[PDB]
RNA sequence: ACGGGAUAAGUGCUGAAAGCAUCUAAGCAUGAAGCCCCCCUCAAGAUGAGAUUUCCCAACUCGGUUAUAAGAUCCCUCAA
RNA sequence: UGGCACCUCGAUGUCGGCUCAUCGCAUCCUGGGGCUGUAGUCGGUCCCAAGGGUUGGGCUGUUCGCCCAUUAAAGCGGUACGCGAGCUGGGUUCAGAACGUCGUGAGACAGUUCGGUCCCUAUCCGUCGUGGGCGUAGGAAAUUUGAGAGGAGCUGUCCU
RNA sequence: GAACAUGGGUGAUAAGGUCCGUGUUCGAAAGGGAAACAGCCCAGACCACCAGCUAAGGUCCCAAAAUAUAUGUUAAGUGGAAAAGGAUGUGGCGUUGCCACAACUAGAGUCGAGUGACACUGCGCCGAAAAUGUACCGGGGCUAAACAUAUUACCGAAGC
């Protein structure tokens, strides 16, 4: 209805085995993660899980585009592994790492500390900037976002730390 | 965590920092013995019993509270000690130590340690409304007939009754009150007395239990 | 204890002789005030000559009151009258001379320019 | 944001989708944006 | 004036109706002097009458009447 | 501000102020925000938020209202326009008088101004304290677990 | 004289307002249903009974009788309280047309599978703020124990 027969590959460093209501990606690319993907009728025949569960229910066409994607993002981000860059707008971010605890600064009398979790790699080629990695964008994402929003960048005059690139609403006054 | 029982004696003052004046309360904690303890297996919680002043004998022709009775005497013979007068429980201390039958101390608290005092109040009996509470009185001139008395005690037809707790005249009396953030200026081991910086509730020669600032 | 509607004897050379406190600035609910406090009053009696005239609203810091002032050593000190010095909204005297002694509580209230002209400082 | 009952896709860049109770709109500019009131 | 457990307006992530995109259709971390907990006082008439240590124990004959025991009071000298 | 005349005329008896409260949100202060014609301090409109706060005087009787000086702020309301078997009696609102307009006159107008008695020993529910009796499968003394219930909650400046 | 339903005047196509006209009930009427409710629905008590069949309204528990059957409709607790509007809500009714329409872009070429204005709808959604305490399903609670139909069975009055 939205995306019905979009049966794509599962060429992995891994495999998929289905017993429960879920998957699990064991591969040298990413070792052994999964949530519960779908309580739908899930198959995995010779390489992939593209299982024609939902049809004729209004809920079914968002269930498709959600749960083929629970499986899909999990298998891929646990296979592929892909986090992009972040920005360095201003002078004087102190970018570093301490294991799973980085640092920046914004212009606070006191640099307040933030610490993170594992299974999302703490990746630092960063001297006034941010550019990290990991495995699952569900778990690198909300942290790629806690780091987005420390001192919401000057929507007038430039200072801040943010994402890979857009425009910001740049405002003027007296 | 430093638990003991004392008895308010009086009040005075002493000098410490350079030439500062600090008022203190003389507390007298004498013979203190630990009684039966409570475990989480038998009782159900961690707590230790402690007595205070001792009495005389028991099972005789006594009629006052100066002498003990068979029940108390028998329960005081299990800890191999004499019958106590005041008994309290401390479930905020450690039950791993404090061997049953062994006594406590008086130098357990070091000068500069924060403690908490607990005890009953003095007592005034039947009081008024401007004395028991912080209510104000009416005018005494300009032909007024309203002085030390309460005002309205409800609305009109809105509610045909009085709400619970309307602060009406009663008996002040003395309820158990506790004071927190109290420091110890000095600790004598000769007369077994403790000096607390401040004032504790209760009258002269009254029971007073001390603990440790839980914060 | 200087509350509202109180007459004090200014100990300066500005041109005033007696003032009447109108309000004790310091917070919402404040009633009285002791040595080392700022109050707003008005001139009720002045002298021919000076900068302050009768019927003017100025600020002043009460200094040496009839009530005692307990210290930290346990000592007290009370005078035989209630005086005050007119300031210029900058912790500074409007005059240049001061009559009578003063307390040593103005030093903690950042008033080193008022404790440099007073003859004695008890 | 703005709040009035008569939300719609306002300019020639703002277009609508149903949320929980709001049928508010998403687009490129914060001078045309609304949530039901 | 603290420390937790949730949350509301917002904020992004997973991820859709309607293939691209929404914080919702399933989940997600955030998230306020609000709400539970923590501090203090009263609390088994909580007829759902709880728990722990110690003390006390009968002749009749079990119609129970007579009774004593641990303990409680009456009476007296008093005030925290 | 009104319209209707359904309860009360073998009586539902009084406007402000004093004393003591309790509830609301359509938010004055504090708090969390998107958005500003928001750089910053500041401030304007909107959204969420009801826990606790929310000053002393001068002037006519004023429920109004202007002014003085403060404060983190001096919000708007409902509760017989809360509360007189809890208080005052200034304002209304009774018998005495004076002035003004109106009436042939007795008077009226409420237009002003001066003086004028505020009764009751708490039976029932409700609330604030404090006892006696019996109950809990033996009786008694002392220390206790906490299902519940109440109390608390505000905010300023300086060294940095 | 009063309410209810209709036909008008008057007032503001305001009022449990007020005045006429045609009916029924109350007045002078008990009994059953509408949670409680003179005027609304069903029905008119001569007396006895531990007999039977029905009316309005009903059949998970309080509380008599189906956790009945077949078919659709509804994801809000709608049911179990308002309007102009607003909209990528919808099950049914007709279109219109590319064999492109989701990622193309002028402010041109592809790949693989549904797109929409308009018209009548049926059920929903937002619009929706008040003062002692949940606070109009009567309460516990319900995704059928809700709504629209069909057929049945049984319960139900002082009616027969």
């Amino acid at each position: 209805s939205r995306v019905g027969k979009k049966i794509i590959d599962i060429p992995s460093d891994v495999t998929v085995t289905f017993d429960g209501n879920h998957v699990t990606v064991k591969g040298p690319k990413g070792e052994l993660s999964r949530t519960l993907n779908e309580r739908m009728t899930f198959k995995q025949e010779e390489n992939t899980i593209e299982v024609v569960r939902p049809s004729d229910s209004k809920e079914d066409r968002t269930n498709h585009g959600t749960t083929r994607a629970l499986l899909n993002n999990m298998v891929q981000g646990v296979s592929q592994g892909y986090v992009k860059v972040l920005e360095l707008v201003g002078v004087g971010y102190r970018a570093q790492m301490q294991g799973k605890d980085l640092i920046l600064n914004v212009g606070y009398s006191h640099p307040v500390e933030i610490k993170a979790e594992e299974n999302i790699t703490f990746s630092v080629e960063k001297n006034t900037v941010v550019k990290v990695e990991g495995i699952s964008k569900e778990q690198v994402g909300a942290l790629a976002s806690n780091i987005r929003s420390v001192r919401p960048p000057e929507p007038y005059k430039g200072k801040g730390i943010r994402y890979q690139g857009e425009y910001v609403r740049r405002k003027e006054g007296k | 965590t430093k638990g003991i029982l004392g008895r308010k004696i009086g009040m005075t003052q002493v000098f410490g920092e350079n030439g500062e004046l600090i008022p203190v309360t003389v507390v007298e904690a004498k013979e203190n013995v630990v009684l039966q303890k409570k475990t989480v297996e038998v009782d159900g919680y961690n707590a230790i019993q402690v007595g205070f002043e001792d009495k005389k004998a028991y099972k005789k022709d006594a009629k006052s509270n100066k002498y003990a009775n068979k029940p108390a005497e028998g329960h005081a013979k299990k800890a191999d000690a004499a019958p106590k007068r005041f008994i309290r429980e401390f479930r905020n201390v450690d039950v791993d130590a404090y061997e049953v039958g062994q006594e406590v101390s008086v130098d357990t608290f070091v000068a500069g340690d924060v403690i908490d005092v607990t005890g009953v109040s003095k007592g005034k009996g039947f009081q008024g409304a401007i004395k028991r509470h912080g209510q104000s009185r009416g005018p005494m001139s300009h032909g007024s007939h309203f002085h030390r008395a309460p005002g309205s005690v409800g609305m009109a037809s809105d509610a045909s009754r009085v709400f619970k707790g309307q602060k009406m005249p009663g008996r002040m009396g003395g309820n158990t009150v506790t004071v927190q953030n109290l420091e110890v200026v000095q600790v004598d081991t000769e007369n077994k007395v403790i000096l607390v910086k401040g004032n504790v509730p209760g009258p002269k020669k009254g029971l007073v239990e001390i603990r440790t600032s839980i914060k | 204890m200087i509350q509202q509607e109180t007459r004090l004897k200014v100990a300066d050379n500005s041109g005033a002789r007696e003032v009447l406190t109108i309000k004790v600035l310091g917070g919402s609910g404040r009633k009285t005030a002791n040595i080392g406090d700022v109050i707003v009053c008005t001139v009720k009696n002045a002298t021919p000559g000076g900068v302050v005239k009768k019927g003017d609203v100025v600020k002043a810091v009460i200094v040496r009151t009839k009530s005692g002032v307990r210290r930290n050593d346990g000592s007290y000190i009370k005078f035989d009258e209630n005086a005050c010095v007119i300031i210029r909204d900058d912790k500074g005297p409007r005059g240049t001379r001061i009559f009578g002694p003063v307390a040593r509580e103005l030093r903690e209230g950042n008033f080193m320019k008022i404790v440099s002209l007073a003859p004695e400082v008890l | 944001m703005k709040v009035r009952p008569s939300v719609k896709p306002i300019c020639e860049k703002c277009k609508v989708i149903k949320r929980k109770g709001k049928v508010m709109v998403i687009c490129e500019n914060p001078k045309h944006k609304q949530r039901q009131g």
